[PDB]
């Protein structure tokens, strides 16, 4: 998982 | 029509971005807090949790926000949500 801000 | 179920496509909208295209992805990790759903992001292939509000069916929604932008990675995105929606991107 790569969170996008 | 049903709840959002893993693997149905969507635009996705967030804060100070188009609506953009994706997938409700598997909990498979950190887990949404209530009546949110995992989101990821086709083109930058990132992740989110978002509600309902912000979910809008792809083949419903698709002729109002599939039209590409000049966004980096939104086109990209269109090519993946259109040809290889259920892929790895891993």
């Amino acid at each position: 998982q790569d969170f996008k801000t | 029509p049903h709840a959002f179920k893993p693997g149905d496509l969507v635009f996705a909208k967030m804060k100070g971005y188009p609506h953009w295209p994706a997938r409700i992805d598997d909990i498979a990790a950190v887990k949404p807090p209530p009546n949110k759903y995992p989101i990821f992001f086709f083109g930058t292939h990132e992740t989110a949790f978002l509600g309902p509000k912000d979910l809008f069916p792809y083949d419903k929604c698709k002729d109002k926000y599939g039209k590409p932008n000049k966004r980096k990675g939104f086109n990209e995105g269109l090519w993946e949500i259109q040809n290889n929606p259920h892929a790895s991107y891993s």
